[PDB]
RNA sequence: GUAAACGAUGUCGACUUGGAGGUUGUGCGCGUGGCUUCCGGAGCUAACGCGUUAAGUCGACCGCCUGGGGAGUA
RNA sequence: CCCGCAGAAGAAGCACCGGCUAACUCCGUGCCAGCAGCCGCGGUAAUACGGAGGGUGCAAGCGUUAAUCGGAAUUACUGGGCGUAAAGCGCACGCAGGCGGUUUGUUAAGUCAGAUGUGAAAUCCCCGGGCUCAACCUGGGAACUGCAUCUGAUACUGGCAA
RNA sequence: UAGCUAGUAGGUGGGGUAACGGCUCACCUAGGCGACGAUCCCUAGCUGGUCUGAGAGGAUGACCAGCCACACUGGAACUGA
């Protein structure tokens, strides 16, 4: 599995004495071939909090039905606050995406996607308007099954 | 418009071997490759996703001398010709024919070979001419006296001389038979980082 | 008042499928046929029936796969208060041919498929995936 | 909006007046605080355009020639801690003296090369 | 055929002239609605035939006055 | 001629699990209308919450918004 | 444009290095002097001021200012909102306007299809060609999303009739 | 800025123009324009294109080419295809 590290955050809570600091971690880990999940993690340091991200990340993974490392059609993310856009592209157009976006569709195995993020750009739920997007994606034959046609037909 | 300054560094800050020396001796004995240049270089912080995709792009300007504006041009030659603009891109610049005189072992180094600086029999004195398929590059007869194209020729029989050129003793010709693909190229160019930096 | 009787199909199909309803019934017209027509030609909906004489209402039998509704998304595309109209090269494609619009054309109300085959245009009634 | 509603109803530097620079006279010349947090005399003065505008610009770098009757080039730049500070002096040009002694960022503050 | 417009009789006040209203219906350049538009027409109608409300086919002549340029061919329907 | 004139929620129509009340008709304990209150499901929502009297799913038309002030002022 | 002569000779700068943003140290200063696009920095160990050493980016230019679009879905046609963030007129009646249940016939205005005419050349784009290359110049094409006319189609919208 | 218009809108006849025409004049009719924004006020040469933008848009009309207008300011004709 790639493992990316897409935002640390210092949050914080106060108590009687003062502040009390710790960090947060959104990571994303996939197979680089249509299987994707992420993690956040919270830890009073930085590399625990990623740990915790990671092992979150890696048991809650889902599969996207992907075509030659592009999408399959356009298809729209929502959650929160966060609307994404994502198009299917040709070879050698890149990650054309921003970098939460990026991060998702890179593990994942998108190389080849034109990509926009509306509303709220906040990683958190950037990532999962994202994998949102990714999961209601339908592939052919799955779109053939459902309709009872075959694949030439649909 | 020409680098002229210690080329040692560009590798070092690059962290990789550029194939910028003339190879009279090691790589390692001439230069710390593992180090970074300056008072600070044995440090190596987190490099950002803009700065990796920056030292990728600067990685493969530094190795052929070319300055920012003309590999700029390049990407957008790249970007508007069919297919991968990725591949078009490594494609245009192993097309160009100041790499040629260097790859085919007249100069020690491009520095040297630029100094040096005939396609199909007509003289070319243009480092960025484009080079085609089937065209014959070859030297003149005038400069086959100097000892800098003797010593660069025994350099270039040491390395692994190109898979889709001729090169030839004597009369000192090449056929660019075909344009390379990906395949001929080293798989360690991330050109995909490149088409991402001015897609930015 | 009701002023787009095919919306108010389009809604009772969305709706019934969100409801995992077998059936949905609506008052019948010539058009609502002709649209259901092409919803069970493109398996989207599994049967339709028309029943009455004076008051017809028809049936639309929806279908479901593994659980999930078949008609993921359904959206009125022309509409009273603004009618669409595309020549045959403007024909939408509805996620990426994978679904349908359908079209009303001079040769009667077929899939952009069929319109493109045929070379005609007209009214985009809405599109269906 | 409706469609209808539509079809019935569709959808900092003004004293340079579209000028990359202006000339003008110093009217006044002084110091004043700036707003909190930030503690300093800073050098301002009171300028009258060429196109007839009188406006406060800033004096930057490390000391200054500029009296009354001063000719002075501006361009565009407000000073963040001086409200109603829109313009800065263009430093070697006209009247206005190069910073003395500065050698970085020379030509920020026209001064010539050493 | 020869070039026509169709249009509905507005006023038939003037000495054998006409006011025609053509309506046209076009796309709305930006929001897309179509939209009713109307150009009207002063023709000539020699023998005052034409009533308020009749729909008239016209064709374009010479000028006739000052703000005539059109004549009356037939009348296609009686108010 | 204005009010925190408030449900701070425009009007009309259609559609989409339930539960407990109030009030007012009506047919044979069991139905069937109108109006109304509380809870809550999917769904929706930044959240709070709304939830067949929607802030859900749609359509028609209108009114209105576009950083805080300056100012609902000149 | 070519040939010959002499000798590295006659020819490198500008901005930046706190985050955003590629690049860090020492010395001077001590809420001062000053910096600053935004957040901010400076009150005695300042990667933020000033100099230096080192470094990063561009390069015969480099910075700054001005100006336009972008990012800004921040006027949202494509593509937004209005319980509490800005936003439902205090409520209604209602003319103009927008919209209009269902069936048949008819019409062919919208709509759709085809054809014809036009849509200057240049420009943009594509495939070529010419200047050593490039910029630049240039051949043919594509495009000019439009407009008009004629001939058809008739599902939907409109008109008319029942 | 909500009303504007008396050669004003149309007609007949005479005159006038290279030519149609309230172009002009006499007489007759009382029209004509306007919420699909007339009239009034402010700004402005228009276009091919140009810059930007994924596009739809937004901004713009310097150079090159097409059209228009002007020639110290106001007015006038003469000559002449
Ligand atoms: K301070
Ligand atoms: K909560
Ligand atoms: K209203
Ligand atoms: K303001
Ligand atoms: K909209
Ligand atoms: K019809
Ligand atoms: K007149
Ligand atoms: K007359
Ligand atoms: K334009
Ligand atoms: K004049
Ligand atoms: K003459
Ligand atoms: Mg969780
Ligand atoms: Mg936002
Ligand atoms: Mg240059
Ligand atoms: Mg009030
Ligand atoms: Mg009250
Ligand atoms: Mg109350
Ligand atoms: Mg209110
Ligand atoms: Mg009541
Ligand atoms: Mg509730
Ligand atoms: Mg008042
Ligand atoms: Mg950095
Ligand atoms: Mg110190
Ligand atoms: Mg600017
Ligand atoms: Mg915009
Ligand atoms: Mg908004
Ligand atoms: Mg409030
Ligand atoms: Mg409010
Ligand atoms: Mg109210
Ligand atoms: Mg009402
Ligand atoms: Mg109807
Ligand atoms: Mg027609
Ligand atoms: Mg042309
Ligand atoms: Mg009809
Ligand atoms: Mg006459
Ligand atoms: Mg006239
Ligand atoms: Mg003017
Ligand atoms: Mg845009
Ligand atoms: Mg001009
Ligand atoms: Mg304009
Ligand atoms: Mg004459």
């Amino acid at each position: 599995l790639q493992e990316k590290l897409i935002a640390v955050n210092r949050v914080s809570k106060t108590v009687k004495g003062g502040r009390i600091f710790s960090f947060t971690a959104l990571t994303v880990v996939g197979d680089g071939n249509g299987r994707v999940g992420f993690g956040y993690g919270k830890a009073r340091e930085v590399p625990a909090a990623i740990q915790k991200a990671m092992e979150k990340a890696r048991r809650n993974m889902i599969n996207v039905a992907l075509n030659n490392g592009t999408l399959q059609h356009p298809v729209k993310g929502v959650h929160t606050g966060s609307r994404v856009f994502m198009q299917p592209a040709s070879e050698g157009t890149g990650i054309i995406a921003g970098g939460a976006m990026r991060a998702v569709l890179e593990v994942a195995g998108v190389h080849n996607v034109l990509a926009k993020a509306y509303g709220s750009t906040n990683p958190i739920n950037v990532v999962r308007a994202t994998i949102d997007g990714l999961e209601n994606m339908n592939s052919p034959e799955m779109v053939a099954a459902k309709r009872g046609k075959s694949v030439e037909e649909i | 418009a020409r680098y002229l300054g210690p080329k040692l560094k560009l590798s070092r800050r690059e962290g990789t071997d550029l194939f910028l020396k003339s190879g009279v001796r090691a790589i390692d004995t001439k230069c710390k490759i593992e180090q970074a240049p300056g008072q600070h270089g044995a440090r190596k912080p987190r490099l950002s996703d803009y700065g990796v995709q920056l030292r990728e792009k600067q990685k493969v300007r530094r190795i052929y001398g070319v300055l920012e504006r003309q590999f700029r041009n390049y990407y957008k030659e790249a970007a508007r010709l069919k297919g991968n603009t990725g591949e078009n891109l490594l494609a245009l610049l192993e097309g160009r024919l100041d790499n040629v005189v260097y790859r085919m072992g007249f100069g020690a180094t491009r520095a040297e070979a630029r100094q040096l600086v005939m396609v199909n029999g007509r003289v070319v004195n243009i480092a960025s001419y484009q080079v085609s398929p089937n065209d014959v590059v070859s030297i003149r007869e005038k400069a086959k006296k100097q000892s800098r194209v003797k010593a660069a020729l025994e350099l270039a029989e040491q390395r692994e001389k190109p898979t889709w050129l001729e090169v030839d003793a004597g009369k000192m010709e090449g056929t660019f038979k075909r344009k390379p693909e990906r395949s001929d190229l080293s798989a360690d160019i991330n050109e995909h980082l490149i088409v991402e930096l001015y897609s930015k | 008042s009701m002023q787009d009787p095919i919306a108010d199909m389009l809604t009772r199909i969305r709706n019934g499928q969100a409801a995992n309803k077998a059936a949905v019934t609506m008052p019948s017209s010539k058009l609502k046929v002709a649209i259901a027509n092409v919803l069970k030609e493109e398996g989207f909906i599994e049967d339709f029936k028309v029943e009455g004489d004076t008051k017809p209402e028809l049936e639309l039998t929806l279908k479901y796969f593994q659980g999930k509704a078949v008609v993921e998304s359904i959206q009125r595309v022309s509409r009273p208060g603004l009618r669409i109209y595309k020549r045959k090269d403007e024909l939408p494609k509805v996620m990426a041919g994978l679904g349908i619009a359908v079209v009303s054309t001079s040769k009667g109300v077929m899939t952009d498929r069929a319109a493109r085959q045929a070379g005609l245009g007209g009214e985009i009634i809405c599109y269906v995936a | 909006a409706t469609v209808n509603q539509l079809v019935r109803k569709p959808r900092n530097v003004p004293a340079l007046e579209a000028c990359p620079q202006k000339r003008g006279v110093c009217t006044r010349v002084y110091t004043t605080t700036p707003k909190k947090p930030n503690s300093a005399l800073r050098k301002v003065c009171r300028v009258r355009l060429t196109n007839g505008f009188e406006v406060t610009s800033y004096i930057g770098g490390e000391g200054h020639n500029l009296q009354e009757h001063s000719v002075i080039l501006i361009r565009g730049g407000r000073v963040k801690d001086l409200p109603g500070v829109r313009y800065h002096t263009v430093r070697g040009a006209l009247d206005c003296s190069g910073v003395k002694d500065r050698k970085q960022a020379r030509s920020k503050y026209g001064v010539k090369r050493p | 055929k020869i070039r026509t417009l169709q249009g509905r009789v507005v006023s038939d006040k003037m000495e054998k002239s006409i006011v025609v209203a053509i309506e046209r219906f076009v796309k709305h350049p930006i929001y897309g609605k179509f939209i009713k538009r109307t150009t009207k027409l002063h023709v000539h109608d020699e023998n005052n035939e034409c009533g308020i409300g009749d729909v008239v086919e016209i064709r374009e002549c010479r000028p006739l006055s000052k703000t005539k340029s059109w004549t009356l061919v037939r009348v296609v329907e009686k108010a």
